[PDB]
């Protein structure tokens, strides 16, 4: 499903303030890392990212067509194909406490000034 | 005669466009007998200070040609402008690139006529309010700011991908367009980046008068999401000046004239 700034705001909201990442960052890479599709699926030279954060099945999750992958998320990457965000979201935890938030390039030149556009006023 | 008013008299605001009757480009050309061969027009009540080429990239995407043209003729037309219509058609099976083909455009249609201004369009979208002037201003000009595929809005403020306009000396300005963005996502966002550097802001119109509809379409196969995108986006203060219209090549396999517009195909390379 294609969500809404909103909607993924809303449904990541106990991510906020992670490792010093806010909402607003979180709103402003998810939208240039897969346009809020949890269905997103990318190649990525051999690799496969999926879902909403764009997780990969390089070392993160197990996929069918890597499945000796490290999976340190210990998830199925298929689980990162629908809407419920809960799993996502602890894979992006380990992610981001692991590696860090430069795993997600489009922080750095697309989120880096301007956050304000990307705060939900949506109660 | 006289020059054309700032405002057309002739706009009709909002406008119902629907992509389902199929069209017959003979009835287009049928319905817009002012349109002259290889698709120029030129007012003749008045004369405008607007000499537009329209650039459009394009890849086996007739379909969608045929509702732009259906569609934009006649809106051009009553926006009064004085313009041709180019269709950059991308030979080959490489992944798509969108800014490469658009400079192209620039550069061919320069041969043709003294234009001043230059609309970039995708072809999947068509504006929905004539009173969304398909020319340039005074700074670059964002057009598709309130699309169907944003719920009719800007989905970010640094957007100016879809269809924008930039007048020749805004586009000199920045050194045109990247060349080494291959596949999709982007290219849109380095144009972004030169214009800031080169001191431009971004001129639009509102949500309301910007509306546009998209014609919708599968995940292409030859334009997959382009993994370097975003160090490349990072970097555009340096590569702008070493990738652009100053170091753009390519080979015209073919140059058409149609009635209702030049379609130019060319051999634009592969990855490097
Ligand atoms: O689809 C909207 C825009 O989304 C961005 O994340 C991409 O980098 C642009 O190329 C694209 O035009
Ligand atoms: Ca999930």
């Amino acid at each position: 499903t294609e969500l809404t700034k909103c909607k993924v705001s809303h449904a990541i909201k106990d991510i906020d303030g992670y490792q010093g990442i806010s909402l607003l960052e979180w709103a402003c890479v998810l939208f240039h890392t897969s346009g809020y599709d949890t269905q997103a699926v990318v190649n990525d030279n051999g690799s496969t990212e999926y879902g909403l954060f764009q997780i990969s099945d390089r070392f993160w999750c197990k996929s069918s067509e890597f499945p000796e992958s490290e999976n340190i998320c210990g998830i199925s990457c298929d689980k990162l194909l629908d809407d419920e965000l809960d799993d996502d979201i602890a894979c992006a935890k380990k992610i981001l406490a692991i590696k860090g938030i430069d795993y997600w390039k489009a922080y750095k030149p697309m989120c880096s000034e301007k956050l304000e556009q990307w705060r939900c006023e949506k109660p | 005669l006289t020059a054309c008013p700032e405002e057309s008299p002739l706009l009709v605001g909002p406008m119902l466009i629907e992509f389902n009757i199929p069209v017959d480009l003979k009835l287009v050309e049928q319905q817009n007998p002012k349109v002259k061969l290889g698709g120029r027009y030129t007012p003749m009540d008045c004369i405008s200070p607007h000499k537009v080429a329209i650039i459009i990239p394009f890849r086996n995407r007739q379909e969608h040609l045929k509702y732009w043209l259906y569609y934009l003729h006649p809106i051009l037309q009553r926006q009064q402008l004085d313009y041709g219509i180019y269709v950059i058609n991308q030979a080959g099976e490489s992944m798509f690139n969108r800014a490469k083909l658009l400079n192209v455009g620039f550069k061919e249609a320069l041969k043709d006529y003294d234009y001043n201004c230059f609309v970039f369009s995708d072809v999947d979208l068509i504006p929905m309010n004539d009173h969304n002037t398909y020319r340039c201003f005074s700074q670059p000009r964002h057009i598709s700011v309130a699309m169907d595929k944003f719920g009719f809005s800007l989905p970010y403020v640094q957007y100016f991908g879809g269809v924008s306009a930039l007048s020749k000396q805004q586009f000199l300005s920045i050194n045109g367009f990247p060349n080494n963005y291959w596949g999709w996502g982007g290219e849109d966002d380095d144009i972004y980046n030169r214009l800031a550097f080169r001191g431009m802001s971004v001129s639009r119109p509102n949500a309301v008068i910007g509306k546009c509809r998209m014609i919708r379409h599968s995940r292409d196969k030859k334009n997959e999401p382009n993994p370097q995108r975003f160090d490349r986006i990072a970097h555009t203060k340096e590569t702008m000046l070493s990738d652009g219209l100053n170091s753009l090549t390519y080979m015209v396999l073919e140059v058409q004239r149609y009635p209702l517009y030049t379609k130019i195909t060319v051999d634009i390379g592969t990855p490097s």
